């Protein structure tokens, strides 16, 4: 898990204003602009989502201030659980599918490699994760594109979705990792600056 | 509560709203409280005679809640109707104890000095508005601090403050006299503009400050 | 709300009573049933 | 529906830009924007006055047509006539804002005057309408009442209201006004018993007013005056009554009677040493309030008559019977029960 | 211990306390998304399993709310909670599919038709398997009909109320029968075995409600309701504590929480 | 209120001495005859919200709703009446029957 | 604060790990197929189905007892 | 009036308490879906309580 | 891939007096071409269900305009079938937006304005023309800004 | 107040500048005087449609406050549900009460639910219950072999299938049946007449489609339920009702309604030679006897509103309808009601 | 247009919404495998947003 | 300190809570009663018994391997 | 004052029983006695003062507060 | 529950430190224990209530 912290200012009441699950980008200038120095490059330093937002203040001291803290991007995945339904039957008037594990939320993810079944994995959920953004969803953010792994030595993988029980994606996504032998984490994409990216 | 405003030459209604809560678009709850038919403010009293009750012309109050008191429904109602009698409500009204004002000033701080009486017909006198603080100042102001029969710790030491009549006895009364009128919340401050001695007599006189 | 310990209003806000019965058919298992 | 200022000015700001290019700025100071904000604020009014309109119409408009008056709060005015000693010799003003005092003392109601009015050169007396500051009924004054007046003058002699003012209005809700008129749909029904019923009740001296229907005839008796009926009224409601009737239905009047019951009961009391003179006339006292009690038609029915015989006390009465009383009376439609002869029996 | 006072009513209960910003010495609260769930059950006693027994569970979830956190549960254990039609049946199947389980092909005839009791339909196919074909002196004989009738499944005669009276003076011709309860029995019996099936409509209770007023008034009741009758009768603990527990903890996000350092009372 | 009050406080109000032609104030005066005609017409509006006054569509619809249509070639003060004398029927009495038979001759 | 923030559960705080996905006790499953060769069968769970691999019949199932 | 509610209720039976209860939780869940008579609504309920206490909506009373 | 289309709009889109301010030319875009052959000759999906109770739900066929002035008609199916052209491309499948230029939608808002004042004559059905005049403000902003988009895109 | 369009506000406003003192300005377009002009003209437009719709609501909603005469609200969908299992039962099993039930089409994601108990005997190879929509709406009206699913159902269970449509659901109360029921209602306000006894007896929310015969001093009433049928509590509850709008002095009574079988046997012809199937003719013949039922007595069987509201289903795919013996309107005595009847369909 | 985008949401029937809903999550499963009219493209969404609803682009809205 | 007053068991110091409660592995017990009808019976623990609720037989008891 | 049949189970293990019922009601089982009861009951113990009369006797019999009848 | 000396002599100073639950501790420490090897049986007699 990854997690960050900002500190406001209390000039504004902070609390009305930004709502939860908002996206904040920082920049950081290292050096002078004119001086023509290489570290003139505007690098981002941390994208995430807040999920929390408190006033502070020791009147002792007569001074207060506004916190804020969030995660980059952990937060939908871990929030996400895969819950089971217990009592649906979902039968049909003498029709039935060929398939196993139909009428069921059963759901089968197969793949000869970790990159081949992560992207059925995080394809299967990710779109439908919906918020409130004015321009889009995670995917259009997250690009999570240039994986690989072990392909030559890993065999076809039959992964199922509910190998945890009514646990987060986060769960479901160390068993596909397989680690330590894979490296999965979340970090800003040099490559294409202003967006986080699935390693 | 509220504040008091009257009608200016050709002052449309947006404006003082606009003026007095910032936004102009608070207006329209405005009219309800004043009670105005659609011409809300017009300038000719010739046609303010259309229907007299259901409007305001030139030189005529209106009347302007606080804010908080601006989206109440019940403020709405009250003050759409009740008109002038608001700043009566606003300040109480209670029977007339003061029938003999020259006298009650012949022998304060001595009981038995307040009384009854009547005015119009068969109905014991009332007083209202600025007239009724006038008149509980007076009284508390001329009560011993511990005599009324419940909520002691009302009423005044002055009765215990006669002396030598040098000066810091007479700060001493500007003192008593001033957290006796200040203990009312309905009054914001008391000050003194007076203190003045003629030998045995003490004078002095304080400007109070009753909210709107 | 200060009267009778009425609290604030909103917090029996419009989603506190409306809700209905809990069932599959809302994600990925609709989507085979499409005949 | 309405639509609020930020809308109308958002459509316009994005209707001038979409026609004009010539225009681009709009700073809080534009001579074309704030020309944009009054025409919104004057259209946002009009929404206003057109909403008023449509309250004031689903509130009584409909109504209106009917006829029925509505009140609202109008203040009492009258007129009022001063007098001076001598006519004139200049044009006196009269401004507007000027009070009118009560003379009597017992009297707190005060006037104003709305309007300024110029004394003509030579006119020995003028006549003005002024408007009272307190609404409702308590406005109202008798004769002879206002001859004093604040900005009083050498001129000025007295002053005198010859008609009273009979302008004083009071205004009530939405529900009592719907009522009214209700009361006036409902008057007009005809041809049934309840439409019968009320119109007997309407004229005077008609209460407890019964009605027996049948296919043949309709049969309508009353006890209305002091427990009889009168010839004279029984014409008088034939005539009223005729409106009301059915067409080709016949209609009749006809007195009431009634039916003096004798009854000699006895009461078994479990404890015999409470019996006394009292007890057995407040027993017969209840008996014959309670047998004196009987509605129109209603038959003597022996069971209710245990019933409320025994409930005096359950503990005190033990035994009921009734020596002179077979079985439950009927009564005719137009029978009434009355307590002729009671005696009670202790045992 | 008293229940929780997240209910409207018992909120209301609790003692109000005042305290002004004029005793707050510090404050550190906010809202938080730790706590966030969906789908919100109360399961009764772990003993009870939904593969051996009645209803397991009964959840509640808002549509609009899983759209952000998907199926994400929250789960509490309590401790406290017709000749021709019958015979082409039977050679639908066939003798070799019939054989195979006699009792429960049994219950497939009579479901279809509710004329046949088990017994009747037992019986019927028992003698097809072993002789291999049904005949109308089997059928008559399992249970008397007029086989010999067709009209029937076409059209039925619509038994209006003259028609039953008449069908009640053929059954009760003498006054004997009302004295001698053992006759009765049997006209009672044939009155309803041609009145529930030969005509349009059929019903054992109600048309013995109107053989017992019949039967009560000597055939002669002071009312003709006695005949209008048969033609006038003849034609939560699981979601309530699922819903509250939806109720208390669906709006952890937008509350605040912390801790106040109010002055020292 | 009407659009010359309010408009920017250092705006015009009034005919320039200097020259006859003032294309600000042709302005101001169509836009303020506009908005005023639409004044008059919306306190007018009034009256058609009343049975009392309503005429031409708004009879025709109090007429509807209340089922007395409008007959060919008939004026609007005469259909009211007839509209508002309806409800008051009084039907069944013999009188009344009467009336009716005097309404339809 | 905000360390706090890494997966956790409970009402009271617990440090979620590899712990909570190993299962604790005995659950029960139905029988939807039968390996008749193997005489090996595979489970299914209310929303999952447990052996059940690439593997037909022999070389991945859940054993039976005898 | 509340009050004397308070005082009134001091009398009641345990079987009119508990139905006063079961009453309070029945409207409960299912909701969703300076006293001074004159120029002010602040003491509404309070003086239904008594009223309805005296009168008796149910056994013990709602609300 | 194409979210089915309500079987109203379906129907409706498979088909002197002269105003002296705007004037029409009955003249149809590419782009609205293609649409209206993909919809004549291909079986798109359609729904079942009709609760959405605008447009032109009870408004455009219950107007008395389709059978008093069917040339009128016909320009309320050109402005449809241009208003669907452009909501298609932008939603989904870009690919046709190549197709469109200035005079597309130039020519629609002309169009437009003729049969929204011949509306106005009439007392009664005012509602469409409620809906005419926002979405006549709306090509105008596609009209001063569809070359920046191309562009961009 | 009376409709003004944009061009002639227009106008107006140019003849105004004009004749304002002002020959320099222009009203050419693509000026910003012509657009600003425009704009106006828009806004004054738009004022005055929306005014004339603040009238139109302000006299319904005076017309509803009027009097006491207001509509009624929705009625919730209801039909039957087929349980198959694939065995018959060997013990008697209960379901539990509340038990939902849903379909997995993304069309109809509406829930039903049970109101009362049930029990599935042994050697019952199916149970049929009644379900009660609880979405208060039209979406309901599902079309057949749509509600296929079961909540808390047991293994025995095989498949869940509604045989018939349910088209029993409702929207809120038509502004047309609302005006007509006013109508009724003011006409009724004369007592002691025929249309005074009918607005008695409709008022009721369970009896629907009344008639009234009035042989000489006779007064018959024939009332019925959306059922067909008259339950003695529900006739004296319209007796009393009627009492106190019941002409005095002259008899009334009240004997229900006899109800007549005739068969249709329609036959349709289709455009659309792969649309046809087995389920568009249930559709239909479930349709025609929705139609069938909730008709009013005393009505002629009229054939060209029976061939229009089929026809309302589809104007295109359906193409012509056509009969072979009800050709001729068939005549309805007063105490008469067509409600049964079996329907073939016949496609050609 | 936000502001009658809105309003004309605020109008839609609860079923409209949803299948704008269901229309809106196909559309996402679809992606793959300062406000100026003139000289600006951020107002784009706005133009579009605005239009679905006056057009039956499906039963309700799109984004 | 003042603050570890809190539920703990062992020489070595463990957070007490809602794991304690579930028991870890298999335990005996011997049959008191035997439900005939239902063939599910009722085991007592050392100074417990298990199953047996208010149910008679039915809808409550222990089952029986097969 | 429950009805017949009422007591079900003995909530405890029931190890040897089958099922309990209850084949009378409880009529036992009365609120407090009001006013005029008391004085009906002191009436008679200020008439049973006496003894060896039948008035006494009720009383003597009545005493105890089980006693109704 | 529990009384201890406190002190750094360094500082110079020394305190008595006292700490308790509120009537947490008799419950928190009343355990039912489990008795293993006791029969408990009677000659000829036994309760009819099981357990």
């Amino acid at each position: 898990s990854s997690v960050f912290q900002i500190n406001m200012a209390g000039d504004t009441y902070w609390d009305k204003l930004v709502m939860a699950n908002d996206i904040i980008r920082i920049f950081i200038t290292p050096n002078d602009d004119p001086n023509d120095k290489e570290g003139k490059q505007e690098r981002l330093i941390q994208v995430g989502m807040v999920s929390q937002v408190s006033k502070v203040g020791s009147y002792g001291n007569d001074q207060t201030q506004f916190r804020i803290t969030g995660q980059s991007f952990v937060k939908p995945f871990m929030k996400f659980g895969l819950g089971v339904i217990q009592e649906v039957q979902a039968v049909l008037p003498e029709v039935g599918w060929l398939i196993d594990g139909d009428g069921d939320n059963e759901v089968k993810f197969t793949g000869s490699s970790a990159h081949e079944v992560m992207t059925g994995i995080i394809r299967r959920f990710i779109p439908y994760m919906k918020y409130n953004y004015t321009e889009n969803t995670i995917d259009n953010y997250l690009d999570y594109d240039d994986l690989s792994s072990w392909d030559e030595f890993e065999k076809l993988t039959e992964v199922s979705a509910f190998t945890n029980f009514d646990g987060s994606l986060k769960q479901l996504m160390d068993m596909v990792t397989a680690r330590p032998f894979n490296e999965l984490f979340f970090k800003n994409s040099e490559k294409t600056p202003g967006k986080a990216q699935l390693v | 509560r509220f504040k008091k405003h009257v009608v200016q030459h050709e002052e449309t209604m947006q404006a003082i709203a606009q003026r007095y809560y910032g936004d102009v678009s608070y207006w329209i709850d405005l009219v309800e409280h004043n009670n105005l038919k659609y011409p809300y403010l017009v300038e000719t009293d010739e046609e303010k005679m259309k229907d007299p009750e259901r409007l305001a012309s030139t030189g005529d109050t209106l009347i302007i809640p606080i804010e908080s008191d601006l989206t109440d429904v019940s403020a709405k109602e009250i003050n759409s109707r009740d008109k002038d009698v608001l700043v009566e409500l606003a300040l109480g009204r209670d029977l007339n104890i003061t029938a003999d004002e020259k006298y009650f000033n012949e022998h304060g701080t001595s009981d038995n000095i307040l009384a009854f009486s009547t005015n119009g017909n068969g109905d014991l006198d009332t007083v209202k508005g600025i007239d009724n603080m006038k008149q509980q100042l007076q009284a508390r102001l001329l009560t011993p601090r511990g005599s009324l029969m419940l909520h002691p710790n009302y009423g005044s030491d002055l009765h215990n403050l006669f002396g030598l009549n040098i000066p810091e006895q007479a700060t001493l009364i500007e003192m008593e006299v001033l957290r006796t009128l200040t203990s009312d919340n309905r009054v914001k401050s008391a000050n003194l503009i007076d203190w003045k001695i003629q030998g045995n007599v003490y004078s002095g006189q304080f400007s109070v400050e009753i909210k709107s | 709300i200060l009267e009778d310990g009425k609290g604030s209003p909103h917090r029996f806000a419009g989603l506190w009573n409306q809700s209905s019965d809990f069932m599959g058919g809302l994600m990925g298992e609709d989507t085979s049933k499409e005949l | 529906k309405t639509r609020k200022l930020t809308n109308i000015l958002s459509k316009l700001i994005d209707k001038t830009m979409a026609g004009t290019s010539k225009i681009t700025d709009f700073t809080p100071g534009s001579a074309s924007r704030s020309l944009l904000e009054a025409v919104s604020l004057e259209i946002e009014q009009f929404y206003i006055l057109t909403k008023e309109n449509i309250d004031w119409g689903i509130q009584e408009g409909i109504i209106e047509a009917f006829d029925f008056q509505k009140r609202q709060s109008k203040r009492a005015y009258g007129d009022v006539t001063i007098q001076f000693y001598q006519p004139l010799d200049m044009r006196m003003y009269i401004p507007a804002g000027t009070t009118f005092t009560s003379t009597r003392q017992e009297y707190p109601q005060q006037f104003e005057t709305l309007v300024d009015y110029y004394a003509e050169p030579d006119s020995t007396e003028i006549v003005v309408e002024v408007y009272c500051k307190e609404t409702g009924v308590a406005g109202n004054v008798p004769e002879g009442t206002i001859n004093t007046i604040a900005s009083g003058s050498s001129l000025i002699r007295s002053v005198n209201n010859e008609y009273s003012f009979n302008t004083g209005t009071k205004e009530e809700s939405q529900e009592d006004f719907k009522r009214r008129f209700h009361s006036f749909v409902e008057s007009r029904g005809r041809a049934t018993n309840k439409s019968v019923r009320y119109g007997a009740l309407q004229i005077p001296d008609v209460e407890g007013v019964y009605v027996y229907e049948e296919t043949g005839h309709i049969t309508v008796f009353a006890h209305d005056r002091n427990g009889n009926l009168s010839d004279t009224l029984k014409e008088d409601i034939i005539d009223a009554l005729q409106d009301y009737r059915p067409s080709g239905i016949m209609l009749d009047v006809t007195g009431v009677e009634k039916e003096e019951v004798n009854v000699s009961a006895t009461v078994t009391i479990s404890n015999k040493s409470r019996i006394g003179d009292t007890l057995q006339k407040h027993i017969e006292s209840v008996i014959r309030s309670y047998l004196n009690n009987l509605k129109t038609s209603d038959d003597l029915i022996i069971t209710d008559l245990i019933q409320a015989i025994m409930n005096i006390d359950d503990v005190l009465i033990y035994d009921v019977s009734f020596d002179n009383l077979d079985e439950n009376i009927i009564v005719p439609p137009q029978g009434i029960i009355r307590a002729g002869e009671i005696k009670v029996e202790l045992k | 211990l008293r229940k929780t006072p997240f209910n409207p009513t018992e909120w209301r209960a609790l003692d109000m306390i005042k305290v002004p910003t004029e005793d707050f010495i510090e404050e550190d609260v906010g809202k938080s998304d730790v706590e966030t769930y969906s789908i919100f059950t109360a399961t009764p006693a772990g003993m009870l399993k939904e593969l051996n027994g009645d209803v397991f569970s009964k959840p509640q979830f808002h549509p609009e709310l899983t759209d952000r956190y998907g199926y994400t549960k929250f789960e509490v254990e309590n401790i406290y909670l017709t000749y021709s039609k019958i015979m082409k049946d039977l050679s639908n199947y066939g003798r070799d599919n019939i054989s195979k389980g006699i009792d429960k092909y049994t219950s497939k005839l009579s479901s279809k038709y509710k004329n046949l009791k088990k017994a009747q339909a037992k019986k019927i196919i028992e003698k097809f398997v072993k002789e291999g074909k049904v005949t109308e002196k089997e059928y008559e004989k399992i249970t008397g009909n007029k086989v010999d009738d067709e009209l029937t499944s076409d059209n039925r005669p619509k038994l209006t109320k003259d028609k039953l009276k008449s069908i009640l003076k053929e059954k009760f011709k003498t006054q004997d029968d009302f004295n001698n309860s053992k006759k009765k029995k049997k006209a009672k019996t044939d009155a309803l075995k041609e009145l529930t099936t030969k005509y349009r409509f059929g019903n054992k209770t109600h048309a013995t409600t109107l053989l017992d007023e019949y039967i009560k008034y000597k055939g002669e009741p002071p009312n003709d309701e006695a005949f209008d009758k048969y033609l006038k009768a003849i034609e939560s603990p699981l979601v309530m504590f699922s819903r509250m527990l939806f109720n208390w903890y669906h709006g952890n996000p937008n509350f605040y929480a912390g801790d106040i350092i109010v002055l020292g009372d | 209120a009407n659009f010359l009050k309010n408009l920017h406080p250092l705006l015009r109000r009034d005919r320039n001495k200097k020259d006859n032609q003032d294309p600000n104030f042709a302005l101001i005066d169509a836009l303020n005859e506009e908005m005023n005609q639409v004044e008059k017409d919306a306190i007018e509006s009034k009256l058609q919200s009343s049975l009392k006054t309503s005429t031409s569509e708004y009879l025709d619809k109090f007429g509807d709703w209340f089922g007395v249509y409008r007959k060919t070639d008939e004026k609007d003060d005469v259909y009211r009446a007839r509209i508002i004398k309806y409800l008051l029927l009084k039907r069944g009495t013999n009188n009344a029957i009467i009336d009716a038979i005097k309404d339809y001759l | 604060m905000v360390v706090r923030f890494q997966s956790s559960m409970g009402r009271s705080l617990k440090r979620v790990d590899s712990d909570d996905l190993n299962v604790k006790g005995l659950v029960l499953a139905t029988v939807s197929k039968i390996n008749y060769k193997y005489q090996s069968v595979e489970v299914k769970v209310n929303n999952l189905t447990l052996g059940s691999r690439i593997g037909d019949d022999g070389s991945l199932a859940v054993p039976y007892p005898k | 009036a509340s009050q004397r509610v308070d005082e009134g209720i001091k009398e009641l039976d345990k079987n009119a308490r508990k139905t006063r209860d079961r009453n309070n939780q029945e409207i409960s869940r299912r909701e969703n879906t300076i006293y001074n008579p004159r120029q002010s609504t602040n003491g509404l309920k309070g003086n239904i309580d008594n009223m309805a206490l005296i009168i008796g909506y149910g056994d013990g009373g709602v609300s | 891939n194409f979210i089915p289309q309500p079987q109203g709009l379906l129907r409706f889109l498979n088909t002197s007096f002269v105003s002296k301010f705007y004037t029409p030319q009955l003249q149809l875009s590419e782009l609205a071409k293609k649409v209206l052959t993909n919809i004549k000759t291909d079986d798109i999906p359609v729904l079942e269900r009709e609760f959405n109770d605008n447009t032109i739900i009870h408004k455009a066929n219950d107007t008395l305009l389709k059978v008093q002035a069917p040339r009128m008609y016909m320009i309320l199916q050109s402005i449809v079938l241009e208003a669907y052209a452009i909501v298609n491309c932008f939603v989904e499948n870009p690919s046709s937006l190549k197709y469109l230029t200035e005079e597309d939608v130039s020519i629609t808002r002309e169009n437009l304005n003729y049969v929204a004042d011949y509306l106005g004559n009439y007392d009664d059905y005012n509602s469409v023309v409620l809906d005419l005049r926002d979405l006549d403000l709306c090509f105008s902003a596609i009209e001063l800004q569809l070359p920046l988009i191309k562009k961009e895109a």
